[PDB]
């Protein structure tokens, strides 16, 4: 009555010790993002997470399975769709966006890690395309307000007087709940690199190529100011570096990281949109099997 | 010296501190021996022997009916109770000879006590008489291994000294207790081959072992130190050749195509035992280990003792283990039962505790990318293990999954605890079936 | 009198969109209000009966190298007869405009049909399954277009049914969002029939 | 399987030719209904925008020279009631081709947008009656776009979230107003 | 009338000339009674000890390549892991209680289910020949003793007792040749273990 | 209207399958493997393009003395029928089975819904020649690009057991392509 198989150890860390380390790793970025926004922004993040998690729980009872809720996939997706919203929306619009984030993009395509794209970007693209006027608000200090990415083209608001570059790190800049606190998001990526959750080969190449496009473009009081602006600090760290979307190969990663700034910065500058860290990762995530096929590691004994 | 390594790998936990600094006590046998003819790779020898004969140490038990088989020898003097068939832990019904110990320890005399005069063809023959297996890993007879067909000229002989595996101290002792003898045999292994210079390849983690060795290598030319970095799987034959002489092994190949022939140190000490001390394989070191055992131990077993009595000699189970292990923790097969006879291909025994041995029913693969990072061969396993389940064999062959060494490293890092290797093993058997 | 089953064979099994997946190209382009598609399916129905009645009188005299060029020309003549009806008799001036009217000569269904069936089917044996096929066509629209319209504006047949603020969803009516409704709805057609 | 090109070519030419003849006969018969129905749809949109005029005649001597491509004069018998002005200001995503009705009394009676490339479902469209109906009875003076509450006499409420579109439409009408004062008041 | 001629002559400047390029270039370059699968294993949980708890794939084809040759004490029964339900899309086969069982009236005879099993427990049989053997054993029966209570013990009375002799003792197993059999059916009481099973449609 | 404005205009921001739904009927068909699926678009870089030259000959002066556009719907499409039975002869010239692996769509290459829709599109703006030809090569590269991208998704979807029973094969492909349209929706301000 003795258990048997062929390797006998398989010990390092469970996917709960991956995910849960990410759910603890963004906590200084969220606690730094929340106290300007008060309780007002807390309702969208708790109700979007709990709606996302119980929406996966309805699909475990469809075709039968053991519940993966305890692997903590379902919490990370919820905690990232809530980062994309400005705080003044009614809650049901995110709750239907979390139901799209699970039930279509993840559970129709398979289980955890089989989907070809990030759900939070797909639910966000569905959200911003369906009710943009609900998404227009930039609630901080009461009034609707300008954000730096619109004024940097100069094409839009008459009212512009840009915040000083130190003020963005504190989080005083308006816009969405996570992305403004770029220094504590650096504190969370500095924690995540210490656990060897993720290689440098995506964030370093992606931040480097949008810095080259913003430097030859010339657009800012400094070229450096664009890198902390917007969601791009989330998109080099939490978004594109997601296991399931990301390519497996060591060279496949850096082609995906160089080519993400080929498409993001063009929507930032030549494009009419305020930002490109979203609609850019969905195209480069759809490119991945054509990357992963032709880019393979060299075999240890190739002929010739 | 500087610590060379191959490009990719893991750092499995180092369990050796329980066992590393203890004497090799002899185990005198108590219960009856059984000898299974099947222990060498390839087809078993039929025994010559039949029931009720007197038998002795160093008798051949059975002529090797094929090009790749090697002579058996009894561990002990005794009598033939029965040419009984018996299970191995694989569950093949191997032929075997029961030998009750008489307790008397008769041995046939044989001595030589020089190598230097001898013709090299007399060495390959006396090594076919000795019947010696290559001791670690997969278990070739060494007499085919010393004889390439001529066109693949040697450049060198590294030993494969690097005992990468957790909890396996069995080679570290042979280095402390008898370093001349292993360099003596090396000088021998080098008499059969000139042009090829010799190298030791010990890991840095036994720094005390090479620092004992370092005085012995000063007075002679072709042997020299090559310390290596601690990384599983250094003991695989295809990676150590890239590590030292820096040719890459050809795919599908043999070590003679790389011009060098790895050996275990245990084989070295036993080739020295055959050409000089005149005796074959009565014995090998087990390393029994694990916290469920009442003490860590390092027995010299007499071949063909039942494993149950051997672990009871080691102190027995503080609690019942959930996974007794032939061989090392990774590569080795697990026991069907404790009852099985010990065999020359055993190099150690483990008795894992609940604190490790509990795994989980697996989650779906997350596409983490760690398994491509940790394969030494830069094979891309998740497509291969996914290819056996649909049996889409052209994807197995374009990915070159016939190549893989079954190191077990690709299962070891997975957060999902997908266990890939059994799908790799079923696909490697199906490619032998239909190609 | 086999018309009753030949129709249920054309709509349960030969149906253009839920099964056969020819002819999606109007079926997603026209859906943005359901009337426009009910007129797209009715105009598709009268051209679908009218192709097979003319082509099966023509059927015997075609060499096998040119099985398609006569068929695309007679559908071009039939297509023009209706587009000239569209400019004159009954424009209604929404189905005249937001339909992509020329696209019925290059509808994927009818030429993917006439080679498959009306060539080897009888001239009479063509009027019944063409009427049924066209009927399935509107049906394979109207169940979809009521769903895409009701989750859009909420104005089924153009008419309000809810407070305008609760239903400002529109992405369905947009171009990505109709495909998701087909991937819900045809999966609902298969799961009952599984 | 005889496939000679002479037999094929004569049968081919025949079938294509009979289809072309029949289409030509249909073409000669259909011209008059198309002309009345086209005239009726232009006149119907025109009567809805400028209800005091019954008859409309294009001022064919004046080719537009700025963003205006043509003008239609509105009469009720001999009296001039106004003009319909086609304009295409640059919006955020492209030109907004629209007709603007202007009375001889100097009020904008309304607008109708014809092109569908302006703001593809983003915000609320300018074609919505809640926005487009606000231009009725405004003075023919420069209208201004506001952030906030409407005053009436000179303010146009921007579509929420689509302030760029409202600025573009209001710019196009104001340029049409400027065209009215320089080319249209008194002929 | 004068404008009617223009569509047909203007069509004729593309008119013949595409069929001038076409076929001038196209001429340049133009049985028995049906078989039915049957399991030859009876090992419901209680009737055979498994020697060991099994970490693994939960597919039967994977379980061959582990020490101990899969979970059963018998080397030759099915494991019950159910990899053969994946290949029979017709779904005659239901696993229950750790064994496969074909449903007797759905199976096509399509025969891929034999090749997928490492243990080769399936044998195609004629549907008519209702007496059928039900183990795969290749062993002395004292090793069956501690293992499978249902098993054939190579006990060998059955070759003495069949008049038609549709039986032969190949490789320590019964091996019926079904066409010789008359289905006389005395053999079902002859086995103490009931390793034979008549399908009993009477 | 300039050539770099035009060639992006079918490649990305207003791709024929990903917003307009021109071309959707083949797009569920030979997506099955990328090594076959690129050759349907390599067939499309001729058909779409030589018909754009031949429809310009109708728009040059063969229509012009009639001074009526109405005949064109019965016209250049017969020339599109001429170009496709020419290319079944050269698919068989060395390597037939290249596009024969799903050859039920081989006829629909006469009658792809996109292939008229560059041309009626070309004939509903009265473009000067070379802008129409770079519009043809950009619609063919965008059709080839979306078909190869769905081919890289459906190689993965055929080797994934976890999808719900009813959904297997085709309906999940409608879930992708519209999600693939969700990817292209953010290009709208670039052109
Ligand atoms: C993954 C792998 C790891 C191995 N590790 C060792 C080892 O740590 N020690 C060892 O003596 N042999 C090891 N071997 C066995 C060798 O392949 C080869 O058999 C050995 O280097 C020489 O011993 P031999 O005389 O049996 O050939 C390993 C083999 C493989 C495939
Ligand atoms: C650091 C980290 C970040 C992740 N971020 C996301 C994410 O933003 N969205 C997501 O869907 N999955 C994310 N995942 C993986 C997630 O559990 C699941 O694989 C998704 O369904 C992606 O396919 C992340 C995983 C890790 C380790
Ligand atoms: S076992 Fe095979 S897949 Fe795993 S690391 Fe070794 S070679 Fe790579
Ligand atoms: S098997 Fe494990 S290591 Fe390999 S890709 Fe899947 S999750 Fe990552
Ligand atoms: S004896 Fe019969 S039931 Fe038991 S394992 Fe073997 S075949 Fe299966
Ligand atoms: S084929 Fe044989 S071993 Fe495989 S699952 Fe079916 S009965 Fe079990
Ligand atoms: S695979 Fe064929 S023979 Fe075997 S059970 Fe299924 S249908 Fe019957
Ligand atoms: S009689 Fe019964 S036990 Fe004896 S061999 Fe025949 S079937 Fe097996
Ligand atoms: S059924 Fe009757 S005839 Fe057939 S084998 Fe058994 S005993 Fe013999
Ligand atoms: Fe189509």
């Amino acid at each position: 009555y003795t258990v048997s198989s062929s390797p006998h150890i398989r010990a390092k860390d469970t996917t709960q010790s991956i995910m849960r380390d990410v759910v603890i790793a963004l906590l200084p970025a969220t606690i730094a993002g929340v106290y300007f926004f008060k309780l007002q922004g807390l309702l969208v993040i708790l109700a979007s997470v709990l709606s996302c998690v119980v929406a996966e729980y309805i699909w475990q009872k469809a075709s039968k399975k053991k519940v993966t809720v305890g692997d903590y996939s379902a919490v990370v997706t919820g905690l990232l769709l809530a980062f994309n919203v400005p705080a003044s929306i009614p809650l049901w619009i995110p709750v239907v966006g979390g139901f799209f984030a699970i039930i279509v993009v993840k559970q129709f395509f398979g289980g955890l890690g089989q989907n070809i794209v990030n759900p939070a970007l797909a639910a966000r693209a569905f959200l911003l395309a369906s009710w943009p006027v609900q998404m227009t608000s930039w609630t901080l200090d009461g009034v609707t307000t300008a954000t730096p990415l619109a004024i940097l083209k100069g094409n839009e608001a008459t009212g512009a007087a840009a915040p000083d570059l130190m003020s963005v790190f504190i989080g005083h800049v308006g816009g969405c709940i996570g992305e403004t606190s770029a220094l504590a998001l650096l504190i969370g990526g500095a924690y995540l690199f210490y656990k060897h959750i993720i290689d440098w080969r995506i964030p370093v190449s992606f931040i480097g190529t949008t810095f080259i496009f913003t430097a030859i473009a010339g657009r800012g009081s400094s070229p450096v100011y664009e890198l902390f602006a917007g969601g791009l600090m989330l998109g080099a760290i939490f978004m594109a570096t997601d296991y399931a979307t990301s390519p497996i190969t060591p060279l496949g990663r850096i082609i995906f990281g160089v080519g993400c700034g080929v498409i993001t910065s063009l929507i930032r500058i030549f494009g009419g949109y305020p930002e490109g860290v979203s609609y850019s990762i969905l195209v480069m995530n759809l490119f991945v099997p054509l990357i992963e096929r032709w880019t393979a590691p060299k075999i240890f004994g190739k002929v010739k | 010296m500087e610590l060379l390594t191959f490009k990719n790998g893991v750092h499995p936990p180092h369990g050796k501190h329980y066992t590393e600094n203890k004497p090799i006590e002899e185990y005198l046998p108590k219960g009856d021996i059984v000898i299974p003819m099947s222990q060498h790779i390839g087809a078993p020898a039929e025994p010559i022997v039949k029931k009720g004969d007197r038998v002795l140490v160093g008798q051949k038990i059975g002529e090797a009916k094929g090009f790749v088989s090697a002579n058996i020898h009894a561990s002990v003097s005794g009598t033939v109770k029965n040419v009984a068939p018996v299970t191995l832990f694989n569950g093949v019904k191997s032929t075997a000879v029961i030998i009750e110990n008489d307790g008397q320890y008769e041995e046939i005399e044989t001595e030589k006590r020089d190598y230097t005069k001898l013709s090299n063809e007399e060495i390959i023959n006396i090594i076919k008489e000795a019947g010696i297996v290559g001791m670690g890993g997969a278990t070739f007879p060494t007499h085919v291994k010393l004889a390439p067909p001529p066109d693949k000229n040697i450049d060198s002989i590294v030993v494969n000294a690097a005992e990468c595996e957790p909890y396996l101290t069995c080679d570290h002792r042979m280095m402390l207790e008898k370093t001349n003898e292993i360099v003596e045999g090396l000088k021998i292994v080098l008499k059969l081959f000139p042009k090829a210079t010799g190298y030791i390849g010990i890991e840095d983690n036994k720094m005390n072992a090479i620092k004992a060795m370092q005085e012995a290598v000063k007075n002679i030319a072709n042997i020299e130190v090559k310390a290596v970095k601690t990384k599983y799987p250094q003991g695989a034959e295809k990676q150590l050749i890239y590590a030292i002489t820096k040719r890459e092994v050809p795919s599908g190949g043999l070590p003679a195509d790389a011009g060098c022939i790895v050996q275990n140190v245990d084989t070295i000490y036993e080739i020295y035992n055959a050409v000089v001390n005149g005796k074959p394989l009565t014995s090998r070191v087990v390393t029994v280990t694990g916290d469920a055992i009442k003490e860590p131990k390092n027995l010299r077993f007499k071949i063909g003792t039942s494993v149950r009595e051997l672990v009871e000699a080691a102190g027995g189970f503080a609690e019942e283990p959930l996974k007794v292990i032939s061989g090392g923790p990774m590569m080795g097969m697990a026991m069907y039962s404790l009852d099985v006879p010990s065999t020359k291909g055993t190099s150690g025994v483990l008795c894992l505790t609940k604190k490790v041995a509990e795994i989980e029913e697996e989650s779906n693969c997350i596409n983490c990318g760690k398994c491509v990072q940790v394969c030494p061969m830069n094979l891309m396993p998740t497509k291969l293990a996914t290819a056996s389940a649909v049996s889409n064999l052209d994807m197995f062959n374009e990915f070159s999954g016939r190549d893989c060494i079954e190191c077990g490293c690709c299962s070891f890092v997975c957060p999902a605890r997908r266990h890939l290797l059994q799908r790799i093993r079923s696909g490697k058997k199906a490619v032998s079936k239909k190609k | 009198g086999v018309v009753s089953e030949r129709l249920y064979n054309g709509i349960v099994k030969e149906n253009a969109t839920f099964v056969q997946v020819l002819g999606m190209c109007p079926t997603l382009a026209v859906t943005t209000s359901a009337i426009n598609g009910i007129g797209m399916g009715l105009s598709a129905t009268v051209v679908l009966i009218g192709s097979n009645v003319v082509i099966s009188l023509l059927k015997k005299v075609i060499p096998d190298e040119i099985r398609i060029p006569a068929y695309i020309t007679v559908i071009a003549t039939l297509v023009t007869v209706l587009q000239f009806l569209l400019q004159a008799y009954l424009p209604d001036l929404n189905k005249s405009l937001g339909i992509f009217i020329p696209l019925i000569v290059v509808n994927c269904i009818i030429l993917g049909r006439a080679e498959a069936y009306a060539n080897k089917n009888s001239v009479g044996a063509s009027f019944f399954d063409g009427l049924g096929m066209g009927l399935g066509f509107t049906v394979s629209l109207a169940a979809l277009g009521i769903i895409r319209e009701f989750l859009g504006t909420g104005k089924v047949f153009g008419a309000q049914i809810t407070p305008d603020a609760f239903q400002p969803a529109l992405i369905m009516i947009l171009a990505p969002g109709g495909f998701f409704t087909l991937g819900i709805l045809m999966a609902i057609l298969n799961q009952r029939k599984l | 399987k005889k496939v000679s090109s002479f037999k094929l070519g004569m049968v081919l030419l025949l079938i294509a030719a009979v289809c072309g003849l029949i289409l030509g006969g249909v073409n000669q018969v259909t011209a008059e209904p198309i002309a009345i129905q086209n005239k009726k749809t232009l006149d119907e949109a025109n009567k809805a925008i400028l209800p005091e005029a019954s008859e409309f005649a294009e001022k064919t001597d004046i080719k537009g020279e700025g963003i205006v491509l043509g003008v239609t004069e509105g009469k009720s018998g001999s009296d001039l009631k106004g003009y319909t002005i086609k304009v295409a200001p640059k919006g955020y995503a492209g030109a907004i081709e629209m007709m603007v009705g202007v009375s001889t009394e100097g009020k904008v009676t309304g607008i109708k947008i014809l092109n569908h490339a302006e703001t593809p479902g983003l915000g609320a469209n300018a074609t919505d009656p809640k926005f487009s109906g606000q231009y009725a009875n405004k003075p023919a003076k420069e209208l201004k776009v506001v952030k906030g509450a409407a005053s009436g006499e000179d303010e146009i409420v921007a579509i929420t979230g689509a302030t760029i579109t409202s600025k573009a439409v209001t710019l196009g009408v104001n340029e049409a107003i400027k065209f009215y004062d320089t080319k249209l008041k008194g002929g | 009338m004068e404008g009617l001629l223009f569509p047909v002559l203007s069509l004729g400047g593309l008119g013949v000339v595409f069929g001038l390029l076409l076929g001038y270039a196209s001429k340049k370059f133009a049985s028995s009674e049906p078989k039915k699968a049957y399991v030859k294993c009876q090992g419901t949980c209680d009737k055979a000890k498994e020697k060991y708890e099994y970490y693994g794939a939960m597919t039967c084809v994977d379980a061959a390549n582990i020490p101990g040759a899969g979970s059963k004490t018998c080397g030759f029964g099915c494991l019950g892991l159910g990899s053969c339900v994946q290949v029979c899309a017709f779904d005659a086969i239901h696993v229950e209680n750790g064994i496969a069982v074909v449903d007797e009236e759905a199976c096509t005879g399509c025969g891929a289910c034999v090749s997928i099993c490492p243990k080769s427990v399936i044998e195609l049989t004629p549907m008519s020949k209702k007496v059928r053997i039900s183990c795969n054993s290749h062993d002395k029966g004292i090793e069956v003793k501690n293992a499978c209570s249902v098993g054939c013990l190579s006990c060998g009375l059955c070759v003495r007792n069949c008049p038609s002799e549709a039986i032969t003792m190949v490789n320590n197993l019964p091996v019926i040749d079904y066409d010789k059999c008359t289905q006389c059916g005395v053999c079902v009481g002859k086995c103490p273990t009931k390793a034979i099973v008549n399908l009993n449609t009477n | 209207m300039s050539i770099f404005t035009i060639f992006i205009s079918a490649l990305l921001v207003n791709n024929f399958v990903l917003s307009r739904f021109l071309g959707i009927c083949p797009f569920l068909g030979v997506s099955k493997k990328v090594e076959t699926a690129t050759g349907m678009g390599a067939a499309v870089t001729f058909v779409m393009a030589l018909a754009a030259i031949m429809t310009f000959l109708v728009e040059r002066f063969i229509l012009i003395p009639l001074n009526i556009q109405y005949l064109s719907t019965l016209a250049f499409i017969l020339v599109i029928a001429s170009l496709v039975q020419f290319v079944e002869m050269v698919i068989k010239k060395v390597s037939p089975d290249l596009y024969k692996a799903l050859g039920i769509y081989l006829p629909l290459i006469t009658t792809n819904c996109a292939v008229l829709g560059m041309a009626v599109i070309n004939s509903n703006e009265k473009y000067n020649l070379i802008q129409s030809i770079i519009n043809s090569v950009g619609a063919a590269l965008g059709f080839t690009l979306a078909l190869v991208l769905l081919a890289g998704i459906r190689e993965k979807m055929e080797t994934n057991e976890y999808i719900p029973e009813a959904l297997k094969g085709l309906p999940i492909t409608l879930v992708t392509a519209g999600l693939m349209a969700i990817a292209f929706l953010g290009f709208q301000g670039l052109i």
